[PDB]
């Protein structure tokens, strides 16, 4: 070879990944929808 | 609904045994009824 002219290194290459979009209904997220549905008609349920 | 689940069962066995009580107050004051009326007959539809 000759003297390299100019150099280089191995690096990785993938996506900046995306916008984040999280849920606007995340707060919603941490239990089944279900039982979300369960305690609003337990909500009436134990009342009436 | 596995997971939540078992606090359900308390939900309805818990108002299960709610139900019995109200009776056991209602008897023990148509008692206090029966003192001064009649005997376990009109003392009890006279509250109703």
């Amino acid at each position: 070879f000759s003297k390299p002219f100019m150099t280089l290194g191995i690096s990785i290459l993938y996506r900046k990944p995306n916008g984040t979009n999280p849920g606007v209904f995340s707060f919603l997220n941490p239990l089944s929808p279900d039982i979300w549905m369960y305690v609003l008609l337990a909500c009436l349920g134990v009342s009436c | 609904v596995q997971n939540i689940g078992g606090i359900f069962i308390v939900l309805a066995a818990g108002l299960v045994l709610s139900v019995f009580v109200a009776v056991g107050e209602f008897l023990y004051k148509s008692k206090k009824n029966a003192q001064l009326e009649k005997r376990s007959f009109c003392s009890a539809m006279v509250e109703e």
